């Protein structure tokens, strides 16, 4: 069974006197009456982007070594043809991490009123040579490798010592060994499958994003109360000694909007560093080791996990 | 502290300048433009204080837990207690934080060695009660899972599940028996 | 200093004289515009104004209502003396900077007794039974005194008024409709009655020529611009931009969108230019604007150095070009390492082998194989105690 | 942080003589744009006169500075105003 | 709801009372000053 975490999202940015103001001098000076507001912003903003790096650097890098996985495949009969990395591949990608990228998907004119995006600091392709790391660990070492050295193991001896973890006494997986490797190859064709055709944790993120961009976008083309919403007009048409007030009004609105689209990234921010921060003690509890906690790596009893990439 | 000297979009930053540079009824709307501002500021400054301290709860609460599950006692979480097996946790205090020792032990060196599931010994599979089984080249032995401490396959070591047949990986090699060098 | 080099900025922003290594913000950079395109249509006329004291007007309520079209505008200048001239919602003194859109000048007479009378929120017997102004007018009010004609020598009889009227009017209507009103019941005052020009009595008893010049603007295709003429037409550079009055700034490029002829521009998302029809070659035209970038600055710590190497985020370009965007300054290597100053896209900065700042993409770590067999397993033999 | 005039640094500033002992006297009308900056490195108290204003033509009222007789008239001066004491 | 008792600078906490009293033209000022406060009160309660 499957579980969906998102770690991260998307790092925005914003520059106050290109967004409120623009091509335009006056309405910059009647900002530098706050201008300590808009340092705010800009270091709350930046705050959380670097936050967003540190967390997606947090929840993968537990391997301070990386591992390949053996060219030789005798694993008892298990076939995790599908999890490991094919390098016939363009990219460096499994077959259901791409398969789950695939299932998750304007910006030049966003980009044209100061919300500028930062990319992340880890590439898909370092972030899929992550996890793939952590796959061939898990698999050529049992759980030793996030408690010390790698030490090698055959698979099928590591799968009896997580049965001698719940109460299971080994002669049964050693009795049982082809049932249970057909059992986990149908399990694997399942998932695959069942995912080939939701991730709504993963798209609610990027869509809630989307809308506070666009509404911030909105915002610009209301008037607040003056005479016109654009600032070139009202300049070209209207005379500094009596401009000032309508600009002054303009200012404070869309100040105003800024204010609440920082709050409510802030807001969601902290609600991701929660999430990344459960995913990441799922991981070093989950994937690094067994764990008897029920209802925490799966459900019901647990053997062992794999973790798989996703975008965010 | 800075935002006080502000103008706001009012004339000046005083309120005795602004009463006494200007008369009360054309000076109320500086007066009002100035408490706007201001507290604005202040929610401003008031909501950043209730994100930190939010914040600063998540993690008040994980060093409770890090304590209750570190130091009163040992824990099986992986990677939750420090880096590697935990033994045992020690505070300490701190401005406005506490410090934790966590004492992990790891094990450094390690050999080779051949290994196989279960032994054949006269048509019957035994497997180890809680160990492993290592070869030494010459001999094979069982073993405790963290250290090589090799010692002799006897009755009490193993258990048996029938037959040799089903098991793979099964080798065939003598089990010593004590009672049988007893018995005379 | 502040803003002299990267380190001055750095500094200034930090407000410390230590920096230590990493990256730092900065403003960001701006494409200034090269230069300014001018387009107009080429208007010939100058609308009629001398016409418009000339010789006499209707009075306030039947009110003498003109239009203007496709003329050229000056109000530095055939013309009459002017005690007043004030003019809403735009500035009078720069008018001729723009192309005004449906101009229409409202002419009466009225007394001099009541100039004041008439404004966008007015209220009393004229503003409400003679004539009316909308309360989001825009437009000029041009006032002189007119006794040269307008006061006879026996006093004038030429001009009436409505004293009290059943209803209100609404703003821009006129009232033509003369009847004896039912001040009270028993069904049946007469309402156009004679005003006391004579200039013989203080200047509120004489006329003053009125026209209340309203306009639109940018509400239409418009062709009431000013004087300005146009210039000639460069495209592909950040520049400065007109039309027909509008202003704005940015890059001109081709275009591939058709319209219709009852049209003017094209807004984006949010509400702002998106393309332009030229007024003189009448061709269509696409906007992007020119105004992007970020600007971070690197520092291997001014303890060590002051080698420092400038970041610009969104900018197509020692001039290394990266996903990060355009970095000037750092020795691009094949060789990889940890991350020591992270860039973005996967890449780090670091002051190393005098030496210098070098880009490079990470590593992730030492890169080993397990020994993985289904017959072999290691056993340790020792321990480390860790705290 | 400050906002004020200031001169930046490593300006390209300009550097008159006057060395006679060969035959150079030249101290030009300079126009006063905001902020001026003087640097001196004399023995003998050379600089004698400071002369500020608009037209200076007794024509408009004039500044008269000079090492204290500080005179705002409307001076008439003449081609090239310099002082001297004899030996 | 005791923030609609507030005046906001205003003379009446009342629509009613502003409109019945004052017209249109000379009260959207009125009605700015009370919409605004009002629309803060909001802000301070969605965030809490
Ligand atoms: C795993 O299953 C796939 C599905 O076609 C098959 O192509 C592949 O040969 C299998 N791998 C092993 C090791 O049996
Ligand atoms: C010991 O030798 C075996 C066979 O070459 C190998 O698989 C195993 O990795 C070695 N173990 C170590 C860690 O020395
Ligand atoms: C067991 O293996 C170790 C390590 O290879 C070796 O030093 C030792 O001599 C071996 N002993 C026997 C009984 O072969
Ligand atoms: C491992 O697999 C090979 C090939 O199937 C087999 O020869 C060998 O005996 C197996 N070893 C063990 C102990 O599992
Ligand atoms: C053990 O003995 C049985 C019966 O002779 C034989 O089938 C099996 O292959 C032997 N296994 C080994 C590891 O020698
Ligand atoms: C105005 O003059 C220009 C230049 O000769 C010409 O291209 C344009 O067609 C003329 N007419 C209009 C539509 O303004
Ligand atoms: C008409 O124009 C002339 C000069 O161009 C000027 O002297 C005169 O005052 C203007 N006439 C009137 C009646 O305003
Ligand atoms: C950094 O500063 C310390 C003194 O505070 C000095 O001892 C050390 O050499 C410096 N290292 C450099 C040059 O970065
Ligand atoms: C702009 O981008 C293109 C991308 O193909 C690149 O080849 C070129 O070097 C870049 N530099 C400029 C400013 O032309
Ligand atoms: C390596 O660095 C050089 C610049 O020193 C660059 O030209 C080249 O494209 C880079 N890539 C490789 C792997 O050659
Ligand atoms: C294990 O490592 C420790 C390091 O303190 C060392 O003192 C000890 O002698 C080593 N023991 C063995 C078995 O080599
Ligand atoms: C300005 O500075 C440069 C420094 O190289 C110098 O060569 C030049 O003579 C200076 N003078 C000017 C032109 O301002």
């Amino acid at each position: 069974t499957t579980e969906i975490l998102p770690v991260s999202m998307t790092k925005t940015s914003v520059d106050c006197t290109m967004y409120i103001c623009g091509d335009s001098t006056e309405c910059s000076n009647l900002l530098l009456q706050y201008g300590s507001f808009c340092t705010q912003l800009n270091r709350a903003l930046t705050g959380i982007a670097v936050e967003q790096d540190k967390n997606t650097q947090e929840v993968f890098a537990q391997v301070k070594q990386i591992y390949k996985t053996p060219p030789i495949k005798d694993f008892g009969g298990f076939n995790f043809s599908q999890i490991l990395p094919d390098p016939s591949k363009p990219s460096k990608r499994s077959f259901i991490e791409d398969l789950l990228f695939n299932k998750v998907t304007l910006i030049c004119a966003q980009k044209f009123n100061g919300l500028t995006v930062l990319p992340p600091l880890l590439t898909d392709e370092m972030i899929a040579q992550y996890t793939s790391a952590l796959l061939a660990g898990t698999i050529t070492s049992g759980w030793t490798f996030g408690a010390g050295a790698a030490l090698q193991i055959p698979f099928a001896m590591q799968m009896a010592y997580r049965f001698n973890g719940i109460g299971v006494t080994q002669n049964v997986l050693y009795e049982n060994q082809k049932l249970i490797a057909n059992q986990f190859n149908s399990a694997i064709g399942k998932i695959q499958d069942s995912l080939s055709s939701a991730l709504g944790k993963l798209q609610d993120v990027v869509n809630q994003n989307a809308q506070a961009l666009n509404t911030l976008v909105k915002q610009l083309s209301s008037n607040f109360g003056a005479i016109s919403s654009v600032l070139n007009d009202i300049l070209s048409r209207l005379d500094p000694p009596e401009a000032e007030v309508q600009i002054d009004r303009l200012i404070t609105g869309r100040l105003q909007s800024l204010q609440t689209y920082v709050t409510q990234q802030l807001i969601r921010a902290a609600e991701i560093r929660a999430s990344a921060n459960l995913a990441a003690t799922k991981m070093s509890e989950c994937v690094l080791g067994q764990s008897k906690r029920v209802d925490f790596c799966g459900k019901g009893y647990h053997l062992m996990s794999f973790p798989q990439s996703a975008p965010h | 502290v800075k935002q006080l000297s502000s103008n706001f979009g009012a004339i000046s930053s005083v309120l005795n300048d602004i009463l006494s540079r200007l008369d009360p009824p054309e000076a109320e709307v500086q007066i009002d433009r100035l408490i706007t501002g201001r507290l604005q500021s202040l929610q401003t400054y008031v909501t950043q204080q209730l994100i930190r301290a939010a914040e600063i709860r998540a993690s008040a609460n994980l060093a409770a837990t890090k304590m209750s599950e570190c130091v009163l006692g040992q824990s099986k979480r992986v990677d939750f207690c420090g880096k590697g097996y935990h033994l045992m946790s020690f505070p300490q205090s701190a401005p406005h934080g506490v410090v934790f020792l966590h004492v992990t032990y790891v094990p450094a060196q390690e050999k080779n060695f051949t290994t196989a599931p279960a032994i054949c010994h006269d048509g019957k599979a035994h497997f180890p009660r809680e160990g492993v089984f290592v070869s030494n080249g010459t001999h094979w032995f069982v073993t405790q899972r963290n250290f090589y401490e090799p010692q002799i396959i006897t009755t009490d070591n193993t258990f048996v599940s029938g037959n040799c047949d089903v098991v793979i990986g099964i080798v065939n090699n003598t089990v010593y028996d004590p009672l049988q060098p007893e018995l005379d | 200093d502040c803003a002299l080099d990267p380190l001055s900025e750095t500094k200034c922003t930090l407000k410390s004289f230590t920096v230590e290594k990493g990256i730092y913000q900065t403003s960001n950079f701006r494409v200034q515009p090269t230069e300014s395109i001018v387009r107009f249509p080429n208007i010939t006329n100058l609308c009629p104004f001398g016409e418009v004291n000339a010789t006499r007007f209707a009075s306030v309520y039947a009110w003498n209502r003109k239009r203007i079209s496709n003329c050229v505008a000056d109000y530095s200048v055939n013309s009459t003396s002017f005690s007043t001239f004030k003019c809403y919602g735009v500035s009078p003194t720069k008018l001729n900077d723009l192309c005004f859109t449906n101009v229409y000048a409202d002419s009466f007479v009225i007394r001099g007794d009541e100039v004041r009378q008439i404004a966008p929120g007015q209220t009393g017997k004229i503003a409400d039974y003679n004539y009316k102004l909308p309360d989001d007018f825009t437009g000029c009010v041009i006032a002189w005194n007119s006794n040269n004609l307008d006061s006879k020598v026996g006093g004038n009889y030429n001009y009436l008024y409505r004293l009290f009227r059943k209803s209100n009017l609404k703003p821009f209507e006129r009232d033509i409709s003369t009847e004896i009103y039912q001040a009270g019941s028993t069904p049946c005052y007469f309402p156009l009655q004679s005003y006391g020009f004579q200039p013989t009595n203080g200047v509120g008893y004489q006329p003053y020529r009125v026209v209340v010049l309203s306009f639109e603007l940018l509400h239409a295709p418009a062709t009431v611009c000013g004087p300005k003429k146009s210039t000639n037409l460069v495209k592909n550079k950040c520049v400065n931009f007109n039309f027909n009055g509008l202003t704005g700034t940015g890059v001109l490029t081709e275009s591939n969108k058709k319209f219709l002829p009852f049209q003017q521009f094209g807004r984006d998302i949010a509400d702002t230019t998106d393309a332009v029809r030229d007024p003189q070659t009448l061709e269509i035209l696409d906007i992007t604007p020119c105004s992007f970038g970020g600007v971070s600055v690197i520092t291997p710590g001014t303890n060590t150095s002051n080698q420092v190497a400038v970041l610009y985020q969104d900018v197509n370009c020692n001039v290394f070009q990266t996903r990060a965007g355009c970095l000037i300054g750092a020795e691009h290597v094949n060789n990889s390492y940890e991350c020591d100053i992270p860039i973005g896209a996967g890449i780090c900065a670091s002051y190393q082998t005098s030496q210098s700042i070098i880009a490079y993409t990470m590593s992730l770590g030492a890169e080993n194989s397990v020994a993985y067999s289904n017959n072999s397993i290691a056993i340790p033999t020792n321990f480390t105690i860790s705290v | 942080s400050t906002q004020d005039l200031f001169l930046p640094f490593f300006s390209n500033v300009t550097w008159f003589h006057a060395i006679h002992v060969t035959k150079r006297f030249d101290n030009p009308v300079l126009p006063f744009n905001d902020g001026v900056y003087f640097a001196s490195t004399e023995k003998s108290n050379i600089i004698r006169g400071w002369i500020f204003g608009t037209t200076l033509d007794s024509k408009t009222q004039s500044l008269l500075i000079v090492n204290v007789v500080i005179k705002v008239c409307e001076f008439q001066f003449c081609n090239d105003p310099f002082l001297g004491v004899y030996y």
